[PDB]
Formats: structure tokens, C-alpha cells, sequence
């Protein structure tokens, strides 16, 4: 006989719109930050976790949609931002420039028609390099001839900070709290969870920021090993220290480019130029290599391994492009994957304005200047490596190749989000009994 | 809200003071107060289907004659064609998820059944 | 989904399972179709809609006393100004359509003292019983 | 939404009425009837789901009492004179009933679980 | 023991939504009004209102919600009706003026945007000397130097139409019904309505045109006499007639300054030029001298009463801004507002065009000229004033001085909303009793 | 929507007209 049961623990897997939460830091200081509705709640004091007994789930970081939603959310919330800043169409006029590590910054004069008075002003900024294309020695801004370039708006920081991702009423969040998960299958000790750790949204091509560190050893995980085309996705135990820094010491300049905007530029450089270079301890990061070809022989046949540098000539792919304070430094980092395992240093950098950011061609973002001397330091918590494989030749070679590699920015949040997974609560079944 | 992997047994045994907890609300006291242009149309979709589900779980209990409660004793007898285990075994092995699981392609045929056993009731 | 060309006898007689089909159609089924601001905002504003009259029509049924009932008996005396006919004409000559457009005037009457005296004058002499 | 007797309707005299319950989750119905653009669409959209929202909540907590197919409704549970008191004419006799709400938030706002849950 | 009810009359303070309210009039071609955008069914005739007996209710309308409401609602209205129409950035060129009452009017030459065909066109236009800036007789428009001027939508009306306010589900709208009422604390005869009674949204600085008017006689209503930085907000009783005019025969041109954008201008004025004005005739305000002398005991003891002159030296404040038709009038209150008492006349007035509406710095509104011999009256309903703030005196002064004031367009609503109270319902409570 | 000068290729159908590019980029 049929007996209705309501209040039954039982769940189904589903994907749905999320929750965001976040400290509830109030700075007020005139400065909102682009996280403006990460605080649709405060972060839960107290948060809670339960461990279910006896339960298995299958958990799928490569089909996870908590991925897929992250990306789309800062997606959005970019295009919010900056959306009701001022275009930079006006400045796409025809630049003079002449030089100002030779040739590195330039001193750019032009005809501006945008002024009030509908009469040309003769105007002048300094640029850098990446952003401006020859077209006798004349010049105009690299992203003009396709699309529109914005300045983001003053008193906006996209400082990236925590946010914790948490459940609709009706959903829960289940934890992997497995040793070793790897991925793509069964997962014990699974534990119930209202809101995920705070992830913070960093943003890098090659070597990841920031991040949350393995808890016993080295991590290697791949939704396929033997399929040469697939990303590695390298969890450390241990954080590398980086610091860098763009020692130039820039003074700001505003051009009035529309009646209710200003345009902001560096305007001059006091002092001695000199190269915005990283510095990487020599120790911890050899010794971070050792380790990861350690586990590397451990997943692929027992055989010498080497990394190689950055290979293609685009700039995001082959740089580490991050985000440091306003600024955006393009990495060299073929100093380091240079070795191969068998039984301070510096890196050079350029910094870049006009960003294709999300790799979007509607429209390009220009980073203002930030008044010189800008320092960050950050931990490198992983890696994204691709192994080269290659050609169907006849065992040429008994060393696996791998190489930095980079682009879709997904794996910046794959990496950690892996761990969640979202399930619909529908407490409601049947089952026999002895009844009417 | 654990023991999900208990048997159906344990996990049904006071099932009512679980169920108090799920059922305090879907959103317990609006999101309990705690929470009081897409990301609004978002939310307001989110909103409006948790609202759904709530009364559309209400509303099936209800046709079935359970109201007011959290188990029922129905009318229809159980078809061994849905599931022909024992009764013991159902109840002490297996945990509800494998449960719902092992008979999910026969959910539309017995809630089916039962609103129609259960509307035959005279009224 | 219903006839109504039958006279209010004939049609009330299968009311303990016509109905349950129709309340049951308010809520299951098209939600599961429309798992998929033009065909946007109207969808929500529609589900909106169809949101508030469902309780609407439930709050009613639990303010009469109505609690779960698909036919309810109360207290509330017809009075015989309204559809002044016999029992007859009104069961088997008219329909339910024919018969609610007849006495469409009264309903706030009908209403207001369904509330007033079930659940409410009935309640008030609860709480004394059970003073006890 | 008449109130009529909100203040001093006796106490008692109010609850010989309680015609106003039929307002809230209903009128919004008529509102939109006669009704039947994003600047004004999306508040007006987002008040309507609210009033629904708090509706159910109030049903929900009826439910949780035993009260939910109840206008009155008395629960096995006893007044707490530390919390409140005067003599029951004055209660039943002159309607303010605000004096109760700090203490009787936390009182019934915890027993109404107690009592479901120990019930029987 | 407790019990439960669940239709009980209580309520507390909310805020919310308030619909809107229209009286259904045909919208006669041209576009629906803006106001008449606000798509409501007309309350029902005869609107419910319910006399509550013991009520006691604190209405203080100097926290009252619903101004900040209806501010909100024509600050939004405003710019998404202007916001789509034809901008005028290409007239900030520079004019050559000819001066053609004293110079007013200019006929003032373009020398660039002449023409949509491209040609080296010279064209014509006649302004207001307000709206001109001198820069031999070199002029732009005043707002182009830091603003971004819009011409309103030549097919739009903005003229008020009463508007109601309604309560949502589960509120409800307290009406103080009741005689000579302060503005604050108890006012023992509340009513509860479905609506308020309709109000126009009228914004005229110094004199409150077409609102209800006093009830048996003149209140003042101050928030707090002894606060010299506040606004008295006075309503008189019966009413005073004005009769505005603006006597010239205007012609339009229409000038194509950018494909689809077309500047509707004047053309010329047929006949004499004559100086705009409003006729007031021998009004006899004494009885708010009275009232003025009832609250005089406050208002700095028993002092002579004295009303000499406008000033603070800014036209938006110092002279009453008044909307006639699609032209704005600044007129001279000086002629009103010059008498002293013991205890036809005439307010030349200006004409505007660029207006900076509620002084968002920045942007401005262009209104083009109607079509000739514009005449219009009103209601004097009410007052803003402000008193003199003491000086720094030894208390020698017989005389108490006032003058017109204002500048704040909340003001001129809180003195039609101060009967009203925003609740929300809950109906859910317990009380005592002996039962099971 | 600028001026075009159209010399046309039942006669003039199809109108053949010169156009002055309202300049997408470079602002000559
Ligand atoms: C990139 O930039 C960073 C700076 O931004 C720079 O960081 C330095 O890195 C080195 C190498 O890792 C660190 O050196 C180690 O320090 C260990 C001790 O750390 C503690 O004590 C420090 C001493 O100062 C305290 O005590 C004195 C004396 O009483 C007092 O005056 C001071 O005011 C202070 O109280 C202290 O500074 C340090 O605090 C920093 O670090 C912590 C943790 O990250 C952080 O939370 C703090 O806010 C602060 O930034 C901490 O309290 C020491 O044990 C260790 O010794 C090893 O070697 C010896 C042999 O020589 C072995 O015997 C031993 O077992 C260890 O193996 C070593 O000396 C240094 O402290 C960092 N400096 C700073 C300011 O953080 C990176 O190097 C840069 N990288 C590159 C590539 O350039
Ligand atoms: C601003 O402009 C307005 C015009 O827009 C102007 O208004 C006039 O103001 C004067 C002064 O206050 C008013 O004069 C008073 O009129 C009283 C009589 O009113 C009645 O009769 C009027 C005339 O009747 C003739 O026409 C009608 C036409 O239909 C015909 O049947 C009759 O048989 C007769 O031939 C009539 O116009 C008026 O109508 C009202 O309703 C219409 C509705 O549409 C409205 O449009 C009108 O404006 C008006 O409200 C009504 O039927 C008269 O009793 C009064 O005299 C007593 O009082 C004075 C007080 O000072 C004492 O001194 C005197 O001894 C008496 O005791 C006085 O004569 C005049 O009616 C106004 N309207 C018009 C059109 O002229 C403002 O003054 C201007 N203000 C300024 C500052 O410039
Ligand atoms: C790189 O990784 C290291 C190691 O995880 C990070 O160090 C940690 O920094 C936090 C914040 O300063 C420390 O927390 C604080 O500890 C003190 C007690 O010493 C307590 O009073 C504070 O309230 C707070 O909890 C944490 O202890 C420290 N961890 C260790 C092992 O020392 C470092 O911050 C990371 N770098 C970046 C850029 O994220
Ligand atoms: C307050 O409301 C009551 C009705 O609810 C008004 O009527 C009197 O109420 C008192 C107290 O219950 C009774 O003793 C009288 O007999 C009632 N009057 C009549 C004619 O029956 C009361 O007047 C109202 N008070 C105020 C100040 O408004
Ligand atoms: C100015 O006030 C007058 C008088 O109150 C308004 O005119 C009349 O108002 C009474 C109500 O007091 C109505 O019964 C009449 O039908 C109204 N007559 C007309 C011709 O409107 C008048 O509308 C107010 N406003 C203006 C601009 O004059
Ligand atoms: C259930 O839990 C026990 C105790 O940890 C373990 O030995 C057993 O293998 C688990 N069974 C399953 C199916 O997970
Ligand atoms: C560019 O600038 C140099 C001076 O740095 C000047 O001599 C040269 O004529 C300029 N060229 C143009 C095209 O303006
Ligand atoms: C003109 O072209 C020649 C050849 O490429 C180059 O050397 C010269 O510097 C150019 N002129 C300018 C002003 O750059
Ligand atoms: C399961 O996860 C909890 C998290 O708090 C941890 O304490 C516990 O040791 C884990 N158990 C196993 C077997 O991994
Ligand atoms: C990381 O893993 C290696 C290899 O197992 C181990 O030697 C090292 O101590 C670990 N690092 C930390 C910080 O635990
Ligand atoms: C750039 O060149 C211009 C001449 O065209 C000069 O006036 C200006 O000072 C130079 N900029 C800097 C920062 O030296
Ligand atoms: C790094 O510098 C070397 C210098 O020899 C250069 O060959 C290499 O292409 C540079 N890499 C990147 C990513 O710029
Ligand atoms: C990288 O590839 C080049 C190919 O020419 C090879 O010569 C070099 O030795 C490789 N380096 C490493 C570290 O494998
Ligand atoms: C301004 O207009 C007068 C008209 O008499 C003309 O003589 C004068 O040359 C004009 N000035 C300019 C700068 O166009
Ligand atoms: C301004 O004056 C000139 C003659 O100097 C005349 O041709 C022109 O039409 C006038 N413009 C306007 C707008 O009246
Ligand atoms: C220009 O105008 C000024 C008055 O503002 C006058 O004094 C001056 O003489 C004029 N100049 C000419 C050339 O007309
Ligand atoms: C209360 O308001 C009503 C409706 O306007 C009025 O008839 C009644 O006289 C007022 N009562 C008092 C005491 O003012
Ligand atoms: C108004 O009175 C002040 C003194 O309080 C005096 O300075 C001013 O000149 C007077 N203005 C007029 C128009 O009488
Ligand atoms: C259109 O006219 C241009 C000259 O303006 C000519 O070069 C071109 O060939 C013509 N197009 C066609 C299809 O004949």
C-alpha cells in the first residue's frame, strides 16, 4: 500500500541562479567598489557544515555550473561598470609621437575637436608602447579601428575581494571534502553546506593568484591526461612569493574631452625610467617545478620531464597579464619554465592601457594612471599547464614537454570552485506499506 | 538536516521534527530577514518559483486528502510492477535517496493513481 | 476540463472529481511546460497573476470554513428575495452559468454574512466552550 | 480595511468583526484586474510579490501552531504574567495591545516551535 | 493562557510603492502627457474613506515619506522624457550678435552648424539675453562651457494633471482629518482612505500655485519657529488670482543641425516688442499678518511685521519662477512683497530658455518657443518664506522681517501631503485569555 | 544621411551615387 511521506531527505541534481554574500566591510570612503551587489547579504557569522554519513556523489569540476554562472556574473557586472563612463572616440585623431628600454613610452601631440568651443586644442599625453600602432611617422591608438574604447570611471575599484557563493532557498550547496579528489567521480566524507568558502575573483592568464593552497601535497588535475588539447590545472600546498612592481614615477594630467568629462593620462615622469620588473624567490620556485614534474612522472609514464616557455606570439597567452592595483602588467615568464627533471628572479614586464578585456571586441577598456611607484606582492598558488605532445613520431622522444599556457579564464575559478556542487531539495515520495 | 544515507527507517522516524526545519519556511522567515536591473529580474524569477514550488507541494498534498499532515495512509495499494522488494528491506537497507531512485520512472503513475483513488472519497 | 451546458444538478453530481482536475490545473502540468521584456516580463507578470488568484480563491474557502471542502454546508439561512423560485427551477431547469449571472447582484451579501457568521460568530462561541 | 474600533473597540469588540484579513491578500487582486514601461513595471512588480511572500509567511506560521484553519485560535500554552499583565477586563475592555510586543516577539516567537514540537 | 487572532487592527510605519492615479483624460493627439504615462484606473468615484473612532495618530509631515516619494517621481518622469530627444551640443559655437526693452533680444549668427548638406552656410536664430554668455560681439550659450544641453521633445506636454496616490496590498493611507492641524503630533478625527485627493505636481519656488487652500482660515505651519534656518510654509485661506503674459507674436524656424536633429528656434516677432508680466490686484493678506501675529509671541515677542524684499542674489530663489506654457517665466516679486504693519500692480517679468532643472550640474534642458501670444492665470494657494535669523543684536530691533524664500521643491509638496501617513497592516497578534 | 550625387546603373531604377563617407575612424 501507498504511504505519502513529506519532509523526506532526498535530493536531485539541478542548476540554478545564485546567491552572492559578502563582509560587510562599509568602507564608505567615496569609493564604491565594482563589487556593489556582493552584498545582497552579509556573510553568514557562524556558517555551518554537516557532514552526511554514508553518502556518495559523483562530482564533475570540467561540467560544473557554478563555473559556468561565476563567469557569467563578472561578465556582467564589468559591462555594468563601465557602460556610463566616457568614450574615448575623440582622441582616435592622428598622434604625433616621438620617444620620451629606448622608444618604450612615447610623448604623443595632438588635434583635439572635441572641446567645447569647436575649435582644434592642441593637446599631448604620454603612452605606452602596447597601445600604440604606426600608420611619415604617425601614429593612433590600437583598438580605434575596431571598436569603442571606454575609460573606466573614477572613484570605481575592481579590487578583487571575497565572495562566497550560497544557496536559493530550496537548494544546498554539497561539499567535497575528499583527499585527492581529482575529479570526475565518487566523493565520500560529502558534507552539507548553505554558502561556499570566499573565492576571490583574480584574474591572470598563467600563473594563478591568490588562491587556496592543496592541504597535503601537489595536485594535479585534468579532465583527460592522454588528450594532448586539455588543461592542467596545478594546485600547490605551498604559496610562492611574488612581488612587483612599475617604479616610474608618473604625474597625472586631465583633459577636458567632454563638457561633463575628463580624460586621464600621465602627463610626465619624474626621475629615471626604469622597467616595471617582478621578483620571484630562486628557492621556492625550483622547488616548486621539482614537485610538480615529481607528480607528473607519477601521472604519466615514468619518464623525464621539462617545461618549456610560453609558446604563440599573442600577448595574453604568452604574458601573465594581472592586475596590480590600477595598472595591468604583461609578464615575461619564459625566465622561468626553462629546465628539465631527470632522477632572486627577476622578470621583465610591460605595462599596457587599452585592455581587450574577456577578450570582447564591442569595446576596449583604458586604464588610467595611478600617480607612480605602484607596489603589490601576491601569493602564486597554481598553475595552468598544457603538456605539448605532438606528432605521431616513431618514439623520438622519452620527455614529456609541457608548457605555461593560458586564455578562456574559466580554470581561475574551476580551480577552487570544483569542490561545490548544486542540488535541489524535493522532500516529497512514497513508499509501501500495510495500509487501508 | 543529515543522515541522508541512513535507511528510510531511521530517516523517516520522526520525520516530522526534519520536516518542521524544511518546511519551516522554503525561505524559513524571508530568507529570515537576513536578505530584506538583471540581477533584480533574476532574483524575482528565483523568487516566484520558490513560490511555486511551496504551493505547488501544498496543493498535491491537499488533492491527495493530506493536510495538515506529513504522512498519509492512502487508498492505493502498492502494484508489485512498481517495485517488488520486501518490505524490510525497503525500509532497513535501502535509504530513501536509493528509494526514490529505484522507483522514479513510476512517479507520475502513482501520483496519478492517488488522485484519483483520493477524490473518490464521496465529498 | 468541464461541460456546463447541463443544469446545476446534473453537473454538480461528478463535482467531488471535476473539481480536483480544475484545481489541479491551476497549479501542475503548465509549470513543467514552461521550463524554457517581450516574452520576458510577461511571463513572470503571468505567473504572478496566477499566483494571487489561487489564494485568493483558498483564503475565501478558509474564511468560510471551507477548509479542504469542494461542497461545504453553513449556517447562513438563504434568504428567499434572492432567485425567488423553487428548489426545482433553480437545480434542474437553470445551469451553473445561467444561475450565477441570476443572483451575480448578491453576492457581496452572500458573502459578507458567510463571514460573519462562519468562523466568526461560530469562533467566538468556540473560545467559550473551551474555556473549560 | 475599515478598522472600525482599531483603538478602545472595546478589545473584544474588535474580534466580533475581524473583516480586515480578507484585505491583504486579496485587494492586490483587484488592483491588478483594473490595471488590466520598466520605471515604474519592476516596483510595482517586485510589491506584489512581496505582498505575496508575507501572506504565506503568516500562513506558514499559523500552520506551525495549528491555527492555520482558525480565525481564533487557543494553544495549550499559558500567559506568562512576567512578561505582561493587568486584569483581563482591562485587556478585553481597552484595545492598544502594543505593550506585549518586545517580550511576547521572544515568548511565542520561540513557542510556537516548543509547543508544535512537544505537542503530544 | 494565549490566543491568536488573525484579523486584528494594527498596524506600524512602511514605506513602499504608491501606484499612481490619472483622471482617464483622453490624451487629445500630441503624446500622452507625461503625467498621463502614469497608466492607473482613475480611483473609483466616490473613494472609500473610513472614519475611525479613538484614533490617535502622530502625522508628522516633516518626515513624511510620501514627499520623498513624490519627489523621486518627477525627478525620474522628467529624464525618461528627455532623455531621447535632439541634443544641441552643435550650437556652442561661437555668435556673432546684433541686439535685436533694452537689448533683450539678440539675433545672434552661426558660423558652423548651418547646414545638413555640407556647404560653408551662414544661419540665424533670436535668444533671450538670460541664456547668453559674452565671451567684437563674441556670445555662446551659458551652459555649454560645462553642460550638455537637450532640447525638450517639441510634442511633448509636461503640464501637470492632479495625481492621486494609492495604497498597495497590506497598507494603508491615515488621513488627519481634521481642522487647523499644527503638522505634528495628534490630530483625533484620522480616516483611513484607499487614495489620497489629487494633487498637482506644480514647482513654483516662492508662490505654491494651484493647491487646496485653507480651511476656515490661514495656518502657518513652520517646523520650528525658533530655528532660524527653517521654512514657514503657509496656506492661505480662499485664494488670489494672477494673470501672466508674455505679449509678442513669435514665428518658428526649424534649423537641421545633425542628421534627424532639428533645433526649433524663434524667427521673428511680429509687431512690437513688449516686456513680459503678471498682474496681481490689491490684495489684502492681513489675516496672515494675524496669524503671523499669533505665533509673533514666538517669533521674537510682540514685533512690528515686515515683508520690505527678495534677495540672497540668485534668480532661481530671488525671483518666482513660474511655468506659463512651454516657456518659463522669472518674474519680480519686489512689488508684492515691500509692506510693514504695526502690532492693480504689476511683477515685471523675464523669459528663459536653457533651464537648469533642480540643479543637476551638468545637464540642461532646452525649451523651444511656443507659437506666439501666450496668456495664462493661476491660483496663489500658498507662500514659502523664510524669517530673518536673528543678528547679533542687543535685542533692540521692534521689527520682525520676512521674506519670500525657497528654492527646495519639496517644499511646495509638503504642504499638500501632510495629511497623509503611509502604514502597513499586521494583522497577526495574541492576547491573553482562560481556555485550554 | 549626407548628400549623394547620383548619376543612375525602365532608365533610373537603381540610383548609382557617390557617397562622402561620414568618417568611421580615423576623423578624415
Ligand atoms: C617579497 O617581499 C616580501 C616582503 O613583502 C619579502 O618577505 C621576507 O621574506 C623572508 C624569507 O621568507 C622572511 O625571512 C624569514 O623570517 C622568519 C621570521 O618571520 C617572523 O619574524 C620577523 C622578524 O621581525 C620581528 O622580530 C624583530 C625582533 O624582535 C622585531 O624587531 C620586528 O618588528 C618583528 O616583530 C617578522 O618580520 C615576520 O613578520 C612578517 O611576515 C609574517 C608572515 O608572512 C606577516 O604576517 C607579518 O605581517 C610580516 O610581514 C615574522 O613575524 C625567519 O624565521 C626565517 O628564518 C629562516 O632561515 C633561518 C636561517 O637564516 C632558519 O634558522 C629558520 O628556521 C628559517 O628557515 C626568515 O629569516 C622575511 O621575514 C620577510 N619579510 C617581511 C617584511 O615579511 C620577500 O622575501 C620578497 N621576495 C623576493 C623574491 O624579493
Ligand atoms: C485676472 O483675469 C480674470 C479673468 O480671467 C479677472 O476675473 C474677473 O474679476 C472681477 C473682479 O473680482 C469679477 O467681477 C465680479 O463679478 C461678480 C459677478 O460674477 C458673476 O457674473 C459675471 C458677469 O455676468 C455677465 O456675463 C454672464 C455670462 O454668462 C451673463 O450670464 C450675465 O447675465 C452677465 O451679463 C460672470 O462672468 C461670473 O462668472 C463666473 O463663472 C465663470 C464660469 O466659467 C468664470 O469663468 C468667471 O471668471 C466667474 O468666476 C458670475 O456669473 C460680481 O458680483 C462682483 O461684484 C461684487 O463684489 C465686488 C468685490 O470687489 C464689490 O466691489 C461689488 O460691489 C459687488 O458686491 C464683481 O463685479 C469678474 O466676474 C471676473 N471674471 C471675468 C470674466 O471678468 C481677474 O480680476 C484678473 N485679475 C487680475 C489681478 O488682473
Ligand atoms: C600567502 O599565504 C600565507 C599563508 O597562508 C598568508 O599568511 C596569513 O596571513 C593572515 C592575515 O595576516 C594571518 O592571519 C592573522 O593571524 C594573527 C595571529 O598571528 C591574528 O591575530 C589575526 O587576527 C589573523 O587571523 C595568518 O596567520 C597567516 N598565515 C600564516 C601561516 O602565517 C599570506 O597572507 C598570503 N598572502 C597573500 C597576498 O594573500
Ligand atoms: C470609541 O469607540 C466606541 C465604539 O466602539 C464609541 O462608542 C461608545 O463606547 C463606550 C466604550 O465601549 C460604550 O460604553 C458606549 O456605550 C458607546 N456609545 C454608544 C452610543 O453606544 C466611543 O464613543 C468612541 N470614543 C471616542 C473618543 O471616539
Ligand atoms: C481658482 O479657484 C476657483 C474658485 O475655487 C476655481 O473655479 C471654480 O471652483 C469651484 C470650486 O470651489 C467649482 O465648483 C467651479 O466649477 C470652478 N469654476 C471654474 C470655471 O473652474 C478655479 O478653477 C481655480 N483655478 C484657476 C486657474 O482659476
Ligand atoms: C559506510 O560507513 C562505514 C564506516 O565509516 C564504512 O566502513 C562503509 O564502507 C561505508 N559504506 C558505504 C557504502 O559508503
Ligand atoms: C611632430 O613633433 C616634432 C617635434 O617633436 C615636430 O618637429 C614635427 O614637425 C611634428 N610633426 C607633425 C606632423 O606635426
Ligand atoms: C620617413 O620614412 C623613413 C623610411 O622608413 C624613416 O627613416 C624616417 O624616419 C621617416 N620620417 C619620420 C618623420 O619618421
Ligand atoms: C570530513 O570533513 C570534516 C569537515 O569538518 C573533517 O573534520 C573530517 O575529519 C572529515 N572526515 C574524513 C574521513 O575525511
Ligand atoms: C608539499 O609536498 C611535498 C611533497 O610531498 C612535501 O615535501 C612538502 O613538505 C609539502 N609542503 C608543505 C608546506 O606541506
Ligand atoms: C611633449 O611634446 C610637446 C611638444 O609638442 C611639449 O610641449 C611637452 O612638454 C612634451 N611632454 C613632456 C611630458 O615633456
Ligand atoms: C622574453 O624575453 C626574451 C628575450 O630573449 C624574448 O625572446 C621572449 O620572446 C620574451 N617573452 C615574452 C612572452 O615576451
Ligand atoms: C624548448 O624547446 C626548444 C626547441 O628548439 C629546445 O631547444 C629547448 O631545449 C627546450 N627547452 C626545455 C626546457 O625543454
Ligand atoms: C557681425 O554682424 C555685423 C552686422 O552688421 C557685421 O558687420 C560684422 O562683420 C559681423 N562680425 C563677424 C565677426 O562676423
Ligand atoms: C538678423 O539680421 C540680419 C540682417 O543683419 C537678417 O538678414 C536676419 O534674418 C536676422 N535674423 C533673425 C533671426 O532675425
Ligand atoms: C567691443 O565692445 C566693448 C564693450 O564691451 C567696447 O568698449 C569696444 O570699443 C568694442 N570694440 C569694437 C572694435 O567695436
Ligand atoms: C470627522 O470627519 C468626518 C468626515 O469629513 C466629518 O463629517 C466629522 O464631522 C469629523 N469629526 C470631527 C470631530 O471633526
Ligand atoms: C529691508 O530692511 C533692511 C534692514 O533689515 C535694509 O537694509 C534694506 O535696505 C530694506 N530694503 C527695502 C527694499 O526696504
Ligand atoms: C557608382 O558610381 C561610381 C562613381 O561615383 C563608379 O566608380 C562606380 O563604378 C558606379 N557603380 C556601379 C555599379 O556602376
Amino acid at each position: 500500500w501507498v504511504t505519502v511521506y513529506y519532509g523526506v531527505p532526498v535530493w536531485k541534481e539541478a542548476t540554478t541562479t545564485l546567491f552572492c554574500a559578502s563582509d560587510a566591510k562599509a568602507y564608505d570612503t567615496e569609493v564604491r567598489n565594482v563589487w556593489a551587489t556582493h552584498c545582497c547579504v552579509p556573510t553568514d557569522p557562524n556558517p555551518q557544515e554537516v557532514v552526511l554519513e554514508n553518502v556518495t556523489e559523483n562530482f564533475n569540476m570540467w561540467k560544473n555550473d557554478m563555473v559556468e554562472q561565476m563567469h557569467e556574473d563578472i561578465i556582467s557586472l564589468w559591462d555594468q561598470s563601465l557602460k556610463p563612463c566616457v568614450k574615448l572616440t575623440p582622441l582616435c585623431v592622428t598622434l604625433n609621437c616621438t620617444d620620451y628600454e629606448r622608444g618604450e613610452i612615447k610623448n604623443c601631440s595632438f588635434n583635439i575637436t572635441t572641446s567645447i568651443r569647436d575649435k582644434v586644442q592642441k593637446e599631448y599625453a604620454l603612452f605606452y608602447k602596447l597601445d600604440i600602432v604606426p600608420i611619415n611617422n604617425s601614429y593612433r591608438l590600437i583598438n580605434c579601428n575596431t571598436s569603442v574604447i571606454k575609460q573606466a570611471c573614477p572613484k570605481v575599484s575592481f579590487e578583487p575581494i571575497p565572495i562566497h557563493y550560497c544557496a536559493p532557498a530550496g537548494f544546498a550547496i554539497l561539499k567535497c571534502n575528499d583527499k585527492k579528489f581529482n575529479g570526475t567521480g565518487p566523493c565520500t566524507n560529502v558534507s552539507t553546506v548553505q554558502c561556499t568558502h570566499g573565492i576571490r575573483p583574480v584574474v591572470s592568464t598563467q600563473l594563478l593568484l591568490n588562491g587556496s593552497l592543496a592541504e597535503k601535497e601537489v595536485v594535479i588535475r585534468s579532465q583527460n591526461f592522454t588528450n594532448n588539447a586539455k588543461v592542467i590545472i596545478v594546485q600547490l600546498n605551498e604559496s610562492v612569493v611574488i612581488n612587483c612592481t612599475r617604479p616610474n614615477n608618473n604625474t597625472r594630467k586631465s583633459i577636458h574631452i567632454a563638457p561633463g568629462r575628463w580624460f586621464y593620462t600621465t602627463g610626465a615622469i619624474i626621475g629615471d625610467i626604469r622597467q616595471a620588473h617582478c621578483n620571484i624567490s630562486r628557492v621556492k620556485w625550483n622547488n616548486t617545478l621539482k614537485q610538480i614534474a615529481t607528480k607528473l612522472r607519477e601521472q604519466f609514464k615514468n619518464k623525464t620531464i621539462a617545461f618549456n616557455q610560453s609558446s604563440g606570439g599573442d600577448p595574453e597567452i604568452v604574458m601573465h597579464s594581472f592586475n596590480c592595483g590600477g595598472e595591468f602588467f604583461y609578464c615575461n615568464t619564459t625566465q622561468l619554465f626553462n629546465s628539465t627533471w631527470n632522477d632572486h628572479i627577476t622578470l621583465p614586464c610591460r605595462i599596457k592601457q587599452i585592455i581587450n578585456m574577456w577578450q570582447k571586441v564591442g569595446k576596449a577598456m583604458y586604464a588610467p594612471p595611478i600617480r607612480g611607484q605602484i607596489r603589490c606582492s601576491s601569493n602564486i598558488t597554481g598553475l595552468l599547464l598544457t603538456r605539448d605532445g605532438g606528432s605521431n613520431e616513431n618514439k623520438t622522444s622519452e620527455t614529456e614537454t609541457f608548457r605555461p599556457a593560458g586564455g578562456d579564464m574559466r580554470d581561475n575559478w574551476r580551480s577552487e570552485l570544483y569542490k561545490y556542487k548544486v542540488v535541489k531539495i524535493e522532500p516529497l515520495g512514497v513508499a509501501p506499506t500495510k495500509c487501508k | 538536516l543529515g543522515a541522508a544515507g541512513s535507511t528510510m527507517g531511521a530517516a523517516s522516524m520522526t520525520l516530522t521534527v526534519q520536516a518542521r526545519q524544511l518546511l519551516s519556511g522554503i525561505v524559513q522567515q524571508q530568507n529570515n530577514l537576513l536578505r530584506a536591473t538583471v540581477w533584480g529580474i533574476k532574483q524575482l524569477q528565483a523568487r516566484v518559483l520558490a513560490v511555486e514550488r511551496y504551493l505547488r507541494d501544498q496543493q498535491l498534498l491537499g488533492i491527495w486528502g493530506c493536510s495538515g499532515k506529513l504522512i498519509c495512509c492512502t487508498a492505493v495499494p502498492w502494484n508489485n510492477s512498481w517495485s517488488n522488494r520486501s518490505l524490510d528491506m525497503i525500509w532497513n537497507n535501502m535509504t530513501w535517496i536509493e528509494w526514490e531512485r529505484e522507483i522514479d520512472n513510476y512517479t507520475g503513475l502513482i501520483y496519478n493513481l492517488l488522485e484519483e483513488s483520493q477524490n473518490q472519497q464521496e465529498k
